[PDB]
């Protein structure tokens, strides 16, 4: 079926004790294939990849990984960083290939960044050190992401503290660029909703759970109505997602 | 008493020991003491200051290059604006531009190492500093939240009622929210928010700059973690109840503020173009036109 996220019914909580935090969350996320969670603000979009990694709490429901759980990558909403050097950070205990590292650092284009700074590669940051930008740590956490070959990639969302020239050169090369290149499986949460033609699947969620899942032409057919939303949203109302 | 040596000599050169290494923590103590003041007192005398201070905006920019430490380069150029009492400012750009560098310039933590800068006819670095910081509002791209509870989260000076909270709740879409919270106020925010969303720590800043009643609002990019629906549907809650107040706007979505009275844009540190949105979207080479392009 070619399906390595297999999420089916889950009533998942943040709390052992009240309400359920989630609820009947009846999902699938094809392998080698990118993915995107739209939904509104508080609405379980941090909590579905925490309750797949399994850090929130099972009430019910079961979930179905397949290659026990491999190591995955993740990116959180938070950047959080080491007290190391930048390359330290973005190697993150991996066998350091120069050209792998290269792409990596030429596909997030953290290069001018790091070029002014005043060691360059081996600057100490972190707590212990010199205070970053907030867009630089967003651009260093997820730097530390996609080079691990560990072939699902959790980003949660790196498009808050970017822009939109930033946030194209994340999304042309880097995203559908390297990672079309293996066949490695990219979850992405993104309310920049302009890359929602650059989805395979796509889940919609709305207040714990999902609304559906499935691909634009599936939106545009059988839901229909938070796809005018989005194409509102999005404002090219003149043409046709796909 | 030679037995008191025998039993007292460890007792005098370990207590000298410890003392060394415990008098190491008054050495750091007093080190750490004499950092260096902000001057809180300004130049100006605290009597030419009204009630209402900033009553009609007038910010009047002129020269202003602003550095943030001494050894630095002017992150700003030479700017110029005259913004209206009535008008409401997009500030678009790039990253490493310098566009959350001007928004600290009104609140003077970015060094104004020249510049004439006003708001009201009166300058800015001649202003007492609390009276500047307290009568001016703000708000960042990172959600700070406290310990405690919300009351306290959106009013830590304990002054206000709860109506006029819930309006700002009201006008954050949040109140549907906080009373499906189960003490319906007064529950308790987490050490930094780690009880809510990433976006709902936004929106309990930007409820928190919604208490204060002051003419002056500016904003940072709140809205790069909120998503789309909210962003246009709380644009245009604060479009429409904040109609005197003179908000300055980071906007990190370019489709949210195509409906400004007037755009600055900063590219590495200047003013490139300020002009009408129509203007600049419609003059077809200019860079807000690509900004808009290149969004969609
Ligand atoms: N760490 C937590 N502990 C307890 N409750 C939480 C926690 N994180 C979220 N919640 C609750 O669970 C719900 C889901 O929030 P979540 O963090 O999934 O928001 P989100 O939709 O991922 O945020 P964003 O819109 O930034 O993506 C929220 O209503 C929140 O109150
Ligand atoms: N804390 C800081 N100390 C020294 N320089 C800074 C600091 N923050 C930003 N800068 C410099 O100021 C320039 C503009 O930064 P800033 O205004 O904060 O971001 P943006 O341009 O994205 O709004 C950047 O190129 C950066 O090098
Ligand atoms: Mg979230
Ligand atoms: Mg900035």
């Amino acid at each position: 079926d070619n399906c390595c996220v297999q999420i089916m019914g889950g009533y998942f909580t943040w709390t052992p004790d009240g309400i359920p935090t989630l609820s009947n969350i009846t999902i699938r996320i094809p392998r080698g294939q990118l993915t995107m969670i739209v939904g509104q603000v508080g609405c379980g979009k941090s909590s579905l990849l925490l309750a797949a990694l399994g850090e929130m709490q099972k009430v019910s429901g079961a979930v179905f990984w397949s290659s026990k759980r491999g190591p995955v990558a993740y990116a959180s909403q938070k950047p959080w960083l080491l007290n190391a050097t930048v390359e330290e950070n973005i190697i993150f205990e991996s066998p350091f290939n120069k050209q792998r590292y290269k792409m990596v650092i030429e596909a997030c284009s953290l290069q001018p960044d790091i070029d002014i700074l005043p060691h360059g590669d081996q600057t100490q940051i972190g707590e212990r050190g010199i205070n970053l930008s907030g867009g630089q740590r967003q651009r260093i956490s997820v730097a530390r992401a996609l080079y691990q070959h560990a072939n699902v990639v959790f980003l949660d969302d790196p498009f808050s503290a970017l822009d939109i020239h930033l946030s194209d050169h994340l999304m042309q090369a880097g995203i559908l660029e390297l990672l079309r290149d293996d066949k490695r499986t990219v979850v992405l949460v993104t309310h920049k909703l302009q890359y929602l033609p650059h989805a395979d699947w796509i889940i919609a969620m709305k207040d714990g759970t999902i609304q559906r899942e499935g691909t634009l032409k599936d939106f545009q057919r059988s839901e229909c109505q938070l796809f005018e939303h989005w194409k509102t949203l999005m404002n090219r109302q003149d043409q046709e997602l796909e | 008493y030679a037995l008191m040596v025998s039993n007292y000599l460890n007792w005098m050169v370990r207590n000298l020991a410890d003392m060394e290494l415990q008098l190491g923590a008054v050495k750091r103590i007093h080190g750490l003491l004499k950092t260096e003041a902000e001057s809180y007192e300004g130049l100006l005398a605290p009597s030419l200051i009204p009630k209402n201070w900033p009553d009609q905006g007038k910010i009047q920019i002129q020269n202003l290059s602003v550095r943030y430490d001494s050894s630095l380069k002017p992150v700003l150029k030479h700017v110029n604006a005259l913004i209206a009492p009535g008008q409401k400012i997009g500030i678009c750009g790039r990253t490493g531009s310098g566009k959350s560098s001007f928004s600290l310039a009104f609140f003077r933590m970015v060094d104004t190492f020249e510049g004439h800068i006003i708001i009201d006819g009166i300058d800015i670095a001649k202003l007492p500093l609390h009276t500047l910081r307290s009568r001016l509002s703000i708000i960042l791209q990172d959600p700070v939240l406290f310990s405690g509870t919300i009351r306290f989260n959106l009013d830590p000076e304990r002054k206000c009622s709860d109506s006029t909270l819930w309006e700002a709740l009201e006008i954050a879409q949040l109140k549907l929210v906080v009373k499906a919270l189960p003490g319906g106020l007064d529950a308790i925010i987490t050490e930094g928010g780690e009880n809510f969303s990433q976006g709902q720590r936004q929106l309990f800043c930007l409820a928190r700059a919604f208490v204060r009643k002051t003419s002056i609002f500016i904003m940072d990019e709140a809205t790069a973690s909120i998503d789309m629906a909210t962003e246009n549907i709380l644009q245009k809650v604060v479009m429409t109840a904040f109609a005197d107040r003179t908000v300055v706007t980071i906007a990190h979505r370019v489709h949210t503020i195509l409906s400004a009275d007037l755009v600055i844009v900063l590219k590495r540190g200047a003013i490139l173009e300020f002009d009408k949105p129509e203007k600049l979207l419609s003059r077809k080479d200019s860079v807000f036109a690509s900004f808009v392009r290149a969004d969609k």
